[PDB]
């Protein structure tokens, strides 16, 4: 296969790893208790959580004080000296001396200082995932981990709120602690124009043999499609439910929040419908859930993933 | 509430 270097980064399961639409594929203690947290090896292009039945948008703080957790957002609380949200070249000061960090790329350098908030203050591997706006230049470390909550029981005071691609959010990139510091070579961003997804047969690259077809007026909506069917590391709906009816609403708002690991059952470890074939002449996403591992040149098409940015071509 | 985890370590509450 002529196409193995140049599809490698398409191998979403190998070089990602994880959930793309809720990445949760590891768990790590504060103390001595375990957390779900993100460990997407790859940045994901255009990922938000919108927060609903609410004016507050994500990445504002979360609520401290005496404010509640449903009406913030899910960033870092403003600190002294000010950690969240910082600067591209505040970041790059702050690192100065540490050779190690201090030319990181925007992404990579943004999920390495997110990592360097122990909450841990007496010893952890528990590691904050951020968001890096492009349009500001600014990280921001998300102190929620959490990414969907919003199943028919409770979405109230309930704290309600999914991911998703989104105008709002084509600038922002979602980053796990896991994030590599050479995702431009090995993760995908740029959709491939008059490129369709193949997988190599004998020689010839033969069409995707199935897939699901939606229909998407433009290929942003076929990306914020195949985002919302990706790999996915908890369910889109949650006698046990007998049990269920004890449980109390706010109690269960802050297990969604912060994620008790108190179910590997879950962990996509990066499987799913990750990819989709845009054609956009008859305006079909051709979602399908196999790694493809050639590419087929035809001009109806742009070849996206879920990681993909959602409006860049190439 | 944190602690840096590279040197110089340091407290941001
Ligand atoms: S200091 C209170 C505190 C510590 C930490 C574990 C980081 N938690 O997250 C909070 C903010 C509650």
């Amino acid at each position: 296969n002529p196409w193995t270097e140049y599809m490698a980064k398409y191998d979403i399961e190998e070089v990602h790893g994880s959930g793309i639409r809720v990445d949760l594929g590891e768990d790590a203690e504060v103390a001595g208790t375990q957390y779900r947290l993100p460990s997407g090896k790859c940045p994901v292009f255009g990922k938000g959580i919108i927060i609903e039945n609410s004016n507050t948008t994500f990445l504002k703080p979360v609520a401290t004080g005496n404010q509640d957790l449903k009406d913030g957002g899910f960033a870092f609380p403003p600190t002294n000296p000010l950690i969240s949200p910082m600067t591209l070249n505040g970041m790059r000061d702050f690192y100065k001396n540490n050779e190690y960090v201090k030319n990181l790329d925007e992404l990579t350098l943004c999920s390495r200082h997110a990592g360097n908030m122990n909450p841990d203050n007496d010893k952890s591997n528990y590691k904050y995932p951020a968001v890096y706006d492009y349009n500001d230049k600014k990280c921001h470390i998300l102190y929620i981990a959490a990414q969907e909550n919003n199943g028919p029981r409770y979405c109230n005071s309930m704290f309600c709120f999914r991911p998703a691609k989104d105008k709002l959010f084509e600038n922002y990139t979602y980053l796990s602690k896991n994030v590599v510091d050479n995702w431009e070579e090995v993760c995908p961003r740029k959709n491939l124009e008059n490129a369709k997804f193949g997988l190599w047969v004998d020689g010839n690259c033969e069409d995707i043999p199935h897939v699901n077809e939606f229909s998407a007026n433009d290929l942003f909506e076929c990306n914020k499609l195949v985002f919302e069917l990706s790999a996915s590391d908890q369910p889109k709906q949650y006698y046990e439910k007998i049990k269920e009816g004890f449980k109390n609403k706010n109690a269960s708002m802050i297990k969604s929040a912060f994620l008790p690991t108190g179910a590997d059952r879950y962990k996509s470890h990066g499987k799913g419908y990750n990819w989709g074939n845009y054609n956009r002449e008859t305006q079909k996403c051709e979602i399908f859930n196999v790694k493809p591992t050639c590419l087929i040149n035809n001009s109806s098409y742009i070849a996206t993933t879920a990681l993909s940015h959602p409006i860049e071509v190439e | 509430c944190w602690t840096t985890r590279m040197s110089p370590p340091m407290q941001i509450p």
